[PDB]
């Protein structure tokens, strides 16, 4: 009877193959490509400036 | 534009090379107001985190 922690590798592959699955599929449903016309609408994202002191 | 009354003649000097004068009965019937339209938007990103 030597020490053990199978149940250890087990819980830590679970915790791996659970997260990969919910990331995987964030990654499939996110990155999407779009087919035969392109992207239907544009970012558009712009950045003004403000007064910023330097004390 | 529109079409206003006008006299040709120095008055105090506040027409000097090319500057118009502009009486508040101009402002006041709100005929040279002018409305503009902007636009701003907003995206949602898939960073990291």
């Amino acid at each position: 009877n030597p020490i053990d922690l199978t149940v250890l590798a087990e819980y830590h592959k679970q915790i791996e193959s659970n997260l990969q699955r919910i990331e995987r599929k964030n990654q499939r449903t996110w990155y999407s490509k779009p087919g035969e016309r392109g992207i239907t609408c544009s970012g558009r994202q712009k950045i003004k400036g403000k007064s910023i002191p330097l004390i | 534009g529109q079409n206003m009354r006008v006299a040709f003649m120095p008055w105090n000097g506040y027409n000097f090379e090319d500057s118009i004068l502009v009486s508040e009965r101009v402002v006041q019937e709100d005929r040279f107001t002018t409305i503009h339209i902007q636009e701003l938007a907003c995206v949602s990103r898939d960073t990291k985190l």
